[PDB]
RNA sequence: UGUUACAAUACCAUUUUUUGGCAGGACGGGAAGAGGAGACGUCGCGACCCUCGCAGGUCGCUUGAUGUUUCUUCUUCCCGUUC
């Protein structure tokens, strides 16, 4: 019963750290923390962590405001 | 050729002036359009063709031989492009107060 | 804009497909005017033959711009 | 003989009704309009079709009841179709022995009602040099018939 | 009964696709004029079919010539239609 | 475009696709739809007819102007 | 408004075909048409690129993934002729 | 200004635009709309060099080069317009 | 709580890496200027090609259009 | 004041590098998304980059089945969408 | 006074237009011999079948057409085009 906008939010109180998916880029993944948005999901994320998906490795990128029109899908752990 | 099936169209409603005209439309499309003419609308088409300046007087010539206010302004252009030639507009076509006023507007600029 | 009627996929479970032949499983918790879907129990299908419970009830929310589709499984 | 006035002033969805305008020899089909897919030359004078180079969009080329005494091995078009030759002035099989390079999407080939079609040993020598064709004469082939070319 | 612009079609053989059907109903009747519509239905109207010329007297010449020849197998007949075809 | 409507456009989509039929309306978004519309992919070869379809503004590369009305 | 919105939402309550972008067709009846293009489809008979064929209750695919919809041909006669 | 105001001067004008998919179109634009969407005629598309999809929508025309009457091309497909050197 | 243009305008002036939409192509630079729509303006840009370095390329400009995400190294 | 406010953020906002170039009419090279290297002269700016460039020496690269050759044409006049602008950029 | 047409004025952020993009000799067809094949569907030529009237489903193909998706040519004759 949330808009989503009052669901993306819920991330940044809590703090959550927080796995999103690139749009059509299958292989790669971003992990991290969600530290602020806008109005267009264009998002800045902490502890910023890439996921190959073809044993899934990292390498640390930290601070990244990633474009929303790339952001696909919002979840967590 | 193309001109002797063309030929025989033509001799055996402006369609026969119009695919030995249109389609080479240049000189060929040129000798068709005007021998058909010699054989309005018509002549404005082939005025467009020509489109020198000899030419073009003779062609004005040949529409005023025989729409008269709208040719008067083609006359008008023609002569801008005069007097004399507005003068032999009038003669022939005698609507045409608001243009004799522009042209006297002319000689009243030179004065 | 208009609002998307999606009133009667509410609470539902629903499959989204996405972009680069994704498609992901999920209960619907809410959507917006560009269609930005928030999935209750998400449950990404993948592939060959797993099935990825990813979120069971961390409600993700997936972007607008990369639903294909979506079909309700219940009526 | 064909004036290209003639040829525009008939088109509708079901073609070119060019049917009772009997006229001579095809000197301007440069004139057609382009999305034509039947071409309906019947009830004309014809005694040959010339004059079809490429002009890849005819599927029915009617034919039919004309003085046609020929039809022809190079004449082009290419997706004939449907093609009816019925009711005319052919009397000889080579008349018609150039139908082998008519093309190979050619499958409705009437000649009912003429002088060649009363022959004996008659769809033999027609599925000769035309064996892939589906109807003819309004019948139907069957692919053990086709055993016979 | 009337005399009119359609052609009614009778006895058709059945075996034969519906869309093979009206063509070979079309290229039949181009030599009668122009063929305009042929409206037709396996929706138990199988069987029977209406073709509607575009000249009133071009029907007159098929029905006095056409009725009686085999066409895939079955002699056919060709009868006036009782009201002119609609659309 | 309103002086092409009700004419037969072959219209180019973005995958390759030609369609053919006759122009019932456009709009802003170059949105057509197509009375009679027959949909062909390869290129007379590969073609299937459709009827009265939408096409969205969206997919066109271009469109052209097949044939005059009755 | 849009002429092919607005006919598209005279198109409810009859049977379409949506063409998706990936290549997907879904046959099926439209029900509730969006001013987007957004249409929620019921009873659909969904065909894949590949051909894999399945059928499917409720449908809804958005806007910016449809190619083209197929609706019946009764619309054609009224109320856009004018 | 706005440069889709600077297409609108080009009315007339023999240009040489370039799409997307890698359509060379050369012609003649009548006019262009607020959103960039160009009508054209006397015009031939050629596909450039590869000979290797698109090619597939240049054979979809009477078109490789293929010479169309009158050509309405989406305002987005374009990737540039060459205009006349004596411009 | 660090909102974009609050993120991006503070990030002027620092050695920032902007990967592009392709993933053929990266940017270090130090960010100049930031519209509201996101346009980046890079001086001493050196290009990151698949992840190692293509050359030294100077005062660049790199649309919204491809812009992936954005770092600071 | 509409204008002003849309002008001066174009003034000191990334718009730089196209209102620079122009201004002392120094060539840009702009690489787009189908590997057209073009390096050109810019004559005008616009809000989406469309530009309009003057002597444009477009660069592109062919790959066959040996050595991948180097293709480039002159273009005196050119208009361009700025759809396919990835990068501008200045040499000096 | 009304109707129609074309311009001026009023307008890059996910569903539309400011891109998720890119990477004698040649040719064709048919047949034979020696060292293209299997799936998924989608429309056709025959019918022992079904069905029976005015408002296309099933089975062969005895070498019918066609899009995904995996793997790995030479000789002889006949018919057309070109020099």
């Amino acid at each position: 019963m949330v808009p989503p906008i009052n669901c993306i939010f819920n991330f940044l109180q809590q703090q959550t750290p927080v796995t999103i998916w690139l749009f059509e880029q299958i292989g790669i993944r971003i992990k991290g923390k969600i530290v602020g948005f806008d109005e267009f999901m264009n998002v800045v994320i902490d502890e910023a962590v890439e996921i190959p998906v073809n044993v899934e490795k990292g390498t640390p990128l930290g601070k990244i405001l990633l474009k929303g029109d790339n952001i696909t899908l919002i979840t967590s752990a | 050729d193309e001109d002797v099936a063309f030929e025989y169209e033509i001799q055996k409603n402006i369609l026969t002036w119009k695919r030995y005209i249109e389609y080479w439309k240049d000189k060929q499309i040129r000798w068709l359009y005007e021998r058909f003419c010699s054989q309005t609308s018509i002549w404005e088409d082939y005025i467009r063709w020509e489109s020198e300046t000899s030419r073009i007087f003779w062609l004005f010539q040949r529409c005023l031989k025989s729409d008269c206010d709208r040719i008067c302004l083609s006359y008008l252009e023609l002569a801008i492009e005069i007097r004399h030639a507005l003068a032999s507009s009038l003669m022939k076509m005698e609507m045409h107060r608001k243009v004799w006023d522009p042209v006297i507007k002319f000689v009243e600029e030179k004065v | 804009v208009s609002t998307p009627e999606l009133k009667k996929y509410m609470d539902k479970k629903i499959l989204l497909n996405i972009n680069g032949s994704r498609k992901v499983a999920g209960i619907l918790r809410g959507y917006d005017i560009f269609l930005n879907v928030v999935l209750d129990d998400a449950m990404e299908i993948n592939g060959e033959d797993p099935a990825n419970n990813h979120q069971l009830g961390l409600q993700t929310v997936i972007r607008g711009n990369s639903i294909i589709s979506l079909e309700a499984l219940d009526a | 003989k064909f004036t290209p006035s003639i040829v525009i002033d008939p088109q509708y969805y079901v073609d070119l009704q060019l049917e009772t305008d009997s006229e001579s020899m095809p000197s301007s089909l440069k004139h057609l309009t382009k999305p034509t897919h039947i071409l309906d030359l019947t009830n004309n004078d014809l005694i040959m079709i010339p004059d079809l180079s490429r002009r890849d969009d005819i599927h029915t080329l009617l034919l039919g009841r004309n003085n046609i005494v020929e039809v022809d091995g190079r004449l082009l078009p290419m997706n004939v179709q449907n093609l009816t030759l019925s009711n005319n002035s052919i009397r000889r099989f080579e008349d018609l022995q150039r139908l082998r390079r008519a093309p190979r999407t050619l499958k409705n080939l009437t000649l009912i009602g003429n002088q060649v079609c009363h022959l004996a040993n008659y769809r033999e020598h027609v599925l000769r040099l035309v064996p892939h064709l589906e109807t003819l004469d309004f019948q139907n082939v069957t692919a053990e018939e086709r055993k016979s070319a | 009964t009337e005399a009119k612009n359609t052609l009614y079609v009778s006895q058709l053989n059945e075996k034969i696709n519906m869309q093979r059907l009206r063509v070979n109903l079309f290229l039949l009747f181009a030599t009668f004029g122009e063929v305009l519509k042929v409206s037709m239905n396996f929706k138990k109207q199988r069987g029977q079919a209406f073709i509607t010329m575009r000249t009133i007297d071009q029907a007159s010449l098929a029905q006095i010539s056409l009725n009686g020849e085999r066409f895939f197998g079955k002699p056919l007949k060709v009868e006036f239609s009782k009201s002119e075809t609609k659309t | 475009l309103a002086n092409l409507i009700d004419y037969k456009l072959r219209v180019l989509t973005q995958d390759g696709r030609v369609y053919i039929g006759q122009l019932m309306a456009f709009d802003k978004h170059m949105n057509l739809v197509l009375n009679e519309c027959i949909e062909e992919r390869v290129p007379k070869v590969e073609k299937r007819v459709l009827g009265l379809t939408i096409l969205r503004g969206e997919q066109i590369l271009s469109t052209v102007v097949e044939d005059k009305p009755l | 408004n849009g002429i092919p919105v607005k006919l598209l939402n005279e198109a409810q309550g009859h049977i379409v075909s949506l063409e998706l972008t990936t290549g997907a067709t879904y046959r099926g009846k439209l029900v509730e048409s969006e001013d987007s293009m957004n249409v929620q489809l019921r009873d659909v008979i969904a065909t894949e690129p590949q051909g894999a064929v399945t059928h499917m209750d409720q449908i809804f695919v958005r806007g910016s993934q449809i190619k083209f919809i197929v609706v019946p041909d009764l619309l054609k006669n009224a109320p856009l002729f004018k | 200004m706005k440069l889709v105001n600077f297409l609108k001067k080009l009315r007339n004008e023999q240009v040489t635009i370039e799409l997307k998919n890698g359509t060379t179109v050369w012609g003649t634009l009548q006019s262009v709309s607020p959103q960039m969407n160009a009508i054209l005629t006397d015009v031939k598309l050629t596909l450039p060099q590869p000979r290797l999809i698109a090619m597939a929508s240049l054979y979809l025309t009477g078109g490789n080069i293929a010479s169309l009457q009158y050509i309405n091309i989406r305002g987005n497909t374009i990737r540039q317009i060459i205009l006349p050197d004596s411009l | 709580p660090v909102n974009p243009k609050p993120f991006l305008k503070g990030l002027v002036n620092h050695r920032v890496g902007v990967k592009l939409k392709f993933n053929s192509t990266e940017y270090r630079g130090t960010l100049v200027s930031t519209d509201n729509y996101f346009n980046l303006q890079l001086n001493e840009a050196e290009e990151f090609v698949a992840g190692v370095s293509h050359g030294t390329l100077g005062e660049i400009f790199i649309r919204c259009n491809n812009v992936l995400y954005i770092r600071e190294l | 004041e509409l204008e002003e406010l849309e002008e001066f953020e174009f003034k000191h906002g990334p718009m730089s590098l196209i209102n620079d170039a122009m201004v002392t009419r120094t060539p840009v090279i702009i690489s787009l998304r189908n590997n057209h290297k073009i390096i050109a002269r810019v004559k005008a700016f616009d809000r989406h980059c469309n530009m309009v460039l003057e002597n444009v020496k477009e660069l592109w690269t062919e790959k066959k089945g040996k050595n991948v050759i180097n293709r480039e044409r002159f273009i005196s006049k050119l208009f361009l969408r700025g759809d396919s602008v990835i990068v501008v950029l200045k040499t000096p």
